[PDB]
């Protein structure tokens, strides 16, 4: 057997396993809420007499 | 699998196999086969066997 192939295989396996165990999962999404800007009422026309 | 006409032509002329290489080359090739199987065998036995 060639002893220069086992070392290469071990290198590849170790490097792959270590590259797999570094990536992390993290998100920064906001919430579905709203802003609710200001508002005022408005009056409808009316007629008055006495 | 051979066709009948080819076999008949081969037998009619009385052909025989011939070669120009030596015996060392073939045994070297067989040793190469054995080496390439043993390399993978020990790689599996040292990395994967579980």
């Amino acid at each position: 057997p060639n002893d220069e192939a086992t070392i290469k295989a071990l290198d590849n396996v170790i490097k792959q396993i270590e590259a797999l165990s570094v990536i992390v999962n993290r998100s920064e999404k906001a919430d579905d809420a709203q802003i609710l800007g200001p508002n005022t009422y408005k009056q409808l026309l009316e007629h008055l007499f006495s | 699998a051979v066709e009948l006409e080819q076999l008949a032509a081969y037998g009619l002329t009385g052909a025989y196999p011939r070669t120009n290489h030596s015996v060392d080359t073939i045994v070297k090739t067989v040793n190469n086969i054995s080496a390439t199987y043993s390399t993978i065998a020990q790689m599996l036995s040292t990395i994967d066997l579980d």
